[PDB]
């Protein structure tokens, strides 16, 4: 069965489509990626690579304009077309450059019966397996990089048709950490969906079997942001006012001086009124003023100085919908409260300034914690949505 | 919990019939039980009864030893007064 | 691996159970090899805490007179405790010794 | 090949065992007296005891 | 208002100006949850805190105690130098070591780590502890009943029974519990085994081992224990 | 195609199934609880004299608890501290400095 | 007074001693839980809570470590601790440890101390791994590696070839090399890592054994 | 406790082995009616048979050094124990 | 059978009120029975135990009836 595609094949992708991502890399990864390019696959230049190096060296010294080194790469270098390694380069590298504009769904993994399963993925095993699960139906080309400041490593799927050239679909890109059982996929819902994500349990388990559970149902962009939200680090399961116990700063070493310690100096508070005084309502103090917008922030950031202008939050969230049921005279009430935004914590934080919610009173899973986590609330115990 | 309406109805209907199976395991343990608690007793019983006479045949014996040896006419002494 | 003309029968049969047979082996050298590992530490720290002790790195004749000194010991002690209780009833040296025989019993 | 190292690690600590029984050997005869100085050690704690 | 608060403040206090998530500032409080709590039954004592100014060295001597057993407790002292503004250790040594437990502690004490060193000592004393426990529950219950003796120091127990059955036979059942020191792991072990002798042959090891397994792993060992001084004391009364 | 991914999640779904777990850990302690029955049937008859399966002699030699016991009690007599003649000798110095 | 300076000195002390084991209790309250009566003025918590820290010495840094917290609070309806929060990395499952002590219900600060050194252990594990690691590369023995957060995974050049080894724990478990020197034999590549397997501890030792005897 | 109406066992005994860090002998896994011999397991490891002699030799070496003691004698006059 | 949904819904809802309340009434009984099974046991066990610390400490005695006439010497004819 040989219906996978090696690193030569042409498809014939359109050459508009393929000019506006070239369109939106700069133009110094521009020269890179063209040398590299040459001493690989080669190209249409009738020249060696000291040849070439020098007149697109030229082009830079020239300031030429990047419509004609793109123009150039598309109708004197490669007229013919792209090859699907050059369209993983751009791809991956555009990838790269706007981190923000890719949406990212978590996963988890599961063996036996409720038993979390890390995943521990060799670079080389994990592709043929996959080559081989996935050739048996459909053409397959695959390409893996590894991000340069994260710890995952960003898996490309792309799957052709025949409709003679193939016409190449949407790529599905798959995030593995390095140890989690949390997998990081895109966002997709097509026949390609479901046959690339299952193809790769298979694939990653080898020895016993293993299933696939989504943990949340609204993406969240910014690759960066999710790392923090739900892969492996301190900051998971300390999100809000808790974030000060994620990076213990406040607390020293046994064997470091005894004097910097703060039982010694103290802190500086005041006193809340557990009397309603906040429905009714004289100027405050400056300091009483400082004070009460030092408050705001411990409940939001978790720290007066902030864990991360100063009203954003360390991982916005957009959609995040609570619904909160207490038994009152034998009989459930049901308040759903639905927020939508660019940063809802961050919004919340900045009405509390303007005195328009009371701090003291707002619970903890309006305050941030446990964020981007939608879910039932009963007897003080928050229950992720099922 | 669901918020989908066809999810609840599914939900129901599982959790009704997961009740009905329940009652039925719960049954069948309750006589298993009960034929347990009666097979010990009635072994403890006859274990009662044989080490009883155990402890008969026992005391027969002793009683033995002791005309035995007042037939031999030596003087006597019992520990649990010494 | 399950057991199932007769030639690779009958040599796959005997080789299964030849092969499962030499595994048992090995994982009872993991029991034997495991409990010669703690042996050894303890006959170590014995004959270490000796030869640290010894000051002369030899200890035959150590166990030599290991009883000599014990019976001396002894008799010695037989005449300190006759001469304390002539001297006296010595109710808390006694107290004193018992205890001291109680703790010597615990460690 | 794992059977026949696990097999002289073995013999190796058997070697060691047997250079440490090599030393406590030794004859002895002081059993009598270690026994009249527990008849003594007895009479001894009779007299304790009536004290 | 504006209020200055402390490690000496009052808890209520605390309590009212209270609106973060940090630990509490009460220092009576932190100590009694670390003394009663975390670590009962341990008499520590900073013996002195010294300085050298010339290099900023730190000198600090600390006294254990163990007090579990009321009888015989083991002490150790501690000796460490480490940088003052640096929070590095740069070395420590022992002071004095309780003879009762120095065999036992000198192959815990070569490793250069006084955190494993403390671990393992205060996991041995809760466990001879446990197995005293042990042992003086199952001399309760076993008293006068059957003659039973103790010995290999407080490491095995013996049982004899006369069972008759028309004639003298006697049933001697030993129980050893086994602490070793490590010196895999840095905790201190304890390890199972049953052998008896009826009338004075032995039956096979296996097979009692297995028994001993199962009985424990089904039952635990407190009542595993109890269970398997049972049947073979008392074969007669469990076969009607 | 639509038939194959879902023959292969019911293949996934049924092999990975909580009930399939939960049956072979009862199949596999139902087998220990059998065996162990088992063998305190035949140790219970071999005590009272009657249906003998070895078991009235010791015959492995694989392993030998009492060896460390005997070293251990070694140890303890032998200990240069806490040794028999050491308690002696301090007996013998505790009793001095009672009667001096 | 300056006094009361002195002896907050000497609780200092006395904590930071105590630290010194690693495993430590300290009490905390939510700002959300506090409710005044209204009896005398007096504020009672509703919920308790109760925290644990946990902090590991690194013999190779001779430093303490960046401590992790667990946090667990009181349910209103029964006696029972749960895991409210932690900052223990994903690697570690805590909710499969507390679950698995007692089979939940957690009551007292004795079964709570069991589940905090369970996860202790394991702590430890990951750093001991680490610390042998950076040990043979710092005798150079081996070239470059590359660790993961929990030192599994490793890849290494002994003299020219490329060496991989997987651990689940302080035992090596597996053994792999994976290069192709123009003299090799496939029978000299099963002696090898067969050999290599063992113990984490005695790496060092083989390491040196093996390789200087293919060099002779 | 299994099949009654209402696992306490094996729950105290995980406990209390991670309490005391117990270790028990594992059996053997199941090798599907296969009977573990052992002539020929000795056979295979004569060190198996080397360590049994030393260990035999060294049990019968420190016999006789503790019957010399006498050191049961004066625990027994010491201390006694009931 | 009923026609209106909202019918069925109330009377699903009666349904699984109904057999939870059965489910606790059984348990509670049955609880109950295991009790009283259990004290007889117990009570049974105590008498057990007890008499066999009695024939204990007759066979106590009857061993030491049998090693008197050794100290004697008195030569002894079984039954």
């Amino acid at each position: 069965n040989e219906l996978r595609l090696e690193d030569n094949y042409v498809p014939t992708s359109d050459t508009l489509v393929v000019f506006k991502q070239l369109m939106k890399l700069p133009v110094t990864v521009l020269y890179d990626l063209t040398l590299s390019w040459f001493a690989k696959f080669g190209g249409s230049f009738d020249g060696d690579i000291y040849l070439l190096t020098e007149t697109l060296d030229l082009l830079i010294e020239k300031g030429v304009r990047r419509n004609v080194i793109v123009n150039r790469i598309l109708y004197v270098y490669w007229p013919d077309g792209l090859n699907v390694f050059q369209l993983a380069e751009i791809d991956c590298h555009l990838m790269i450059s706007k981190p923000e504009k890719f949406k990212w769904l978590p996963s988890k993994a599961l063996r036996g019966d409720g038993k979390p399963y890390v995943v521990k993925l060799q670079p080389a095993k994990f592709i043929e397996n996959l080559q081989t699960d996935l050739a048996k139906i459909y053409h397959c080309h695959v390409y893996m990089f590894k991000h340069p400041s994260l710890p995952v490593l960003i898996t490309r799927i792309q799957l052709f048709d025949s409709n003679k050239p193939l016409i190449s679909r949407r790529p599905y890109y798959v995030a593995f950490p390095l140890n989690s059982p949390i997998i990081f996929h895109s966002v997709d819902k097509d026949i390609y969906a479901r046959l690339v994500l299952q193809s790769i349990s298979r694939t990653i388990s080898e020895r016993e079997t293993i299933i696939f559970k989504p943990v949340q149902k609204i993406p969240v962009k910014s690759i960066h942001n999710i790392m923090t939200l739900l892969g492996p680090s301190r900051f998971a399961e300390s999100m809000g006012p808790w974030e000060c116990y994620a990076s213990a700063n406040f607390e020293r070493s046994p064997l470091h001086d005894y004097k910097k310690h703060q039982g010694l100096t103290g802190k500086k508070v005041m006193v809340r009124e557990f009397d309603d005084s906040f429905l009714n309502d004289g100027k405050e103090e400056p300091e009483i003023r400082r004070l009460r917008l030092e408050k705001n922030m411990i409940k939001f950031k978790g720290s007066a100085n902030g864990v991360m202008s100063r009203y954003s939050s360390l991982v916005p969230i957009e959609k995040v919908g609570f619904t909160l049921k207490n038994e009152i005279n034998s009989r459930i009430i049901t308040i759903k409260l639905k927020f939508n935004g660019n940063d809802i914590f961050g919004g919340l934080h900045e009405l509390c300034d303007k005195n328009l919610i009371n701090i003291d009173k707002v619970p903890g899973w309006l305050a941030g914690e446990n964020g981007s986590f939608s879910g039932t609330i009963m007897n003080g115990d928050f229950q992720r949505e099922q | 919990r669901e918020s989908s309406k066809a999810a609840i109805l599914a939900c129901a209907a599982e959790y009704i019939q997961k009740l009905k199976e329940t009652d039925e395991a719960n049954i069948e343990k309750w006589t298993l039980q009960k034929l347990l608690s009666e097979q010990n007793a009635s072994q403890l019983a006859s274990a009662n009864e044989k080490l009883q006479e155990e402890l008969g045949n026992a005391y027969k014996e002793i009683e033995y030893m002791k005309r035995v040896l007042r037939k031999e006419g030596i003087e006597y002494e019992d520990m649990h007064t010494h | 691996l399950p057991q199932m003309d007769l030639k690779v029968l009958s040599e796959y049969s005997n080789l299964r159970k030849d092969l499962i047979l030499k595994c048992q082996a090995l994982q009872i050298g993991e029991s034997k090899l495991s409990d010669i590992l703690s042996q050894t530490n303890s006959i170590n720290s014995l004959t270490t805490s000796i030869k640290e002790a010894s000051e002369d790195d030899d200890i035959s004749e150590y166990f030599a007179t290991y009883n000599g000194k014990l019976v001396v010991a002894l008799e010695e002690m037989k005449l300190l405790l006759e001469e304390a209780v002539k001297t006296f009833g010595n109710s808390p040296e006694k107290r004193e010794k018992i205890k001291k025989i109680l703790s010597e019993l615990k460690k | 090949q794992r059977l026949q190292i696990l097999d002289d690690a073995i013999q190796e600590k058997t070697s060691e065992l047997a250079e440490f029984e090599n030393m406590v050997r030794s004859p002895s005869a002081g059993d009598n007296a270690i026994p009249g100085l527990l008849q003594i050690i007895q009479s001894y704690i009779n007299l304790l005891e009536e004290n | 208002r504006v209020e200055r608060i402390n490690g000496l403040t009052n808890l209520q206090k605390e309590l009212v100006t209270k609106y973060d998530t940090l630990p509490l500032l009460n220092m009576n409080l932190r100590l009694s949850y670390l003394r009663d709590h975390t670590y009962p039954h341990l008499q520590v004592s900073v013996q002195s805190r010294d300085r050298v100014h010339n290099d900023g060295i730190e000198v600090l001597v600390v006294n254990y105690k163990f007090c579990r057993n009321t009888m015989n407790p083991f002490e150790i002292q501690f000796k460490m130098f480490y940088k003052f503004e640096d929070s590095t250790l740069l070395k420590w040594e022992i002071l004095r070591i309780s003879t009762n437990v120095r065999l036992k502690a000198k192959q815990l004490l070569a490793t250069r780590n006084f955190q494993k060193c403390l671990l393992s000592l205060y996991e041995f004393d809760k466990i001879k502890s446990k197995k005293t426990g042990i042992f003086q529950n199952l001399i309760n219950l076993l008293k006068r009943k059957t003659r039973c003796y103790l010995m290999n120091n407080s490491d095995s127990l013996i049982v004899e029974r006369v069972i008759r059955e028309g004639r003298l036979t006697t049933i001697k059942l030993q129980i050893n519990f086994i602490i070793t020191m490590p010196g895999n792991c840095f905790l201190p072990m304890s390890k199972i085994s049953i052998a008896l002798w009826k009338g004075g042959e032995r039956f096979n090891q296996i097979d009692l081992d297995e028994i001993c397994y199962g009985l424990i792993k089904e039952y635990g060992v407190k009542t595993g224990l109890k269970e398997i001084c049972n049947v073979c004391l008392f074969p007669d009364m469990y076969a009607r | 195609n639509q038939q194959i991914i879902s023959v292969r999640n019911e293949i996934q779904e049924l092999k990975a199934g909580k009930d399939w777990h939960d049956l072979q850990n009862e199949q596999a302690k139902l087998n220990d609880k059998v065996k162990l029955n088992k063998r305190l049937n035949d140790l219970t008859s071999t005590l009272l004299g009657k249906y003998e399966g070895s078991q009235d002699s010791e015959d492995d030699s694989i392993r030998d608890d009492s060896n460390i016991l005997d070293i251990a009690h070694f140890v303890d007599l032998m200990d240069p501290y806490n040794g028999l003649l050491k308690k002696i000798n301090k007996i013998n110095e505790n009793l001095s400095n009672e009667l001096q | 007074s300056t006094s009361d300076r002195s002896e907050l000195e000497d609780y200092i002390v006395l904590e930071n001693v105590y630290r010194m084991f690693g495993i430590t209790f300290f009490p905390l309250v939510d700002p959300i839980d506090l409710k005044i009566k209204d009896a005398s003025g007096e504020i009672f918590v509703d919920r308790e809570m109760l925290g644990i820290r946990l902090e590991v010495f690194s013999e190779r840094t001779s430093q303490f470590e960046k401590p992790h917290y667990v946090l667990l609070k009181k349910r209103i309806k029964s006696n029972s601790w749960f895991l409210f929060k932690h900052t223990i990395p994903s690697f570690i499952d805590v909710q499969g440890i507390f679950d698995d002590t007692n089979g939940g219900l957690v009551i007292s600060h004795d079964d709570a101390y069991l589940f905090a050194k369970r996860v202790f252990l394991q702590l430890v594990e990951v750093q001991k791994r680490r610390q042998i690691f950076k040990d043979l590369e710092a005798k150079k023995i081996i070239h470059d590696l590359d660790l993961d957060l929990e030192s599994s995974m490793v890849s290494f050049f002994v003299k020219d070839i490329k060496v991989e080894l997987f651990v689940k724990q302080n035992e090596i478990v597996s053994c792999s090399i994976l290069d192709d020197i123009h003299d090799f034999s496939q029978n000299n590549k099963s002696k090898w890592e067969i050999a290599l397997l063992g113990s984490l501890d005695d790496l060092e030792l083989k390491l040196n054994h093996s390789f200087a005897t293919i060099f002779k | 406790y299994t099949y009654g109406l209402e696992p306490d066992g094996p729950v105290t005994f995980r406990n209390d082995s991670h309490e005391l860090n117990l270790m028990l002998n594992d059996p053997i896994k199941s090798t599907a009616d296969v009977r573990l011999d052992k002539e020929e397991v000795l056979s295979l490891l004569p060190s198996l048979k080397e360590y049994t002699k030393k260990s035999k030799e060294l049990k019968e070496t420190m016999g006789q050094m503790i019957s010399d003691s006498h050191e049961e004698e004066i625990k027994e006059v010491f201390v006694p124990h009931h």
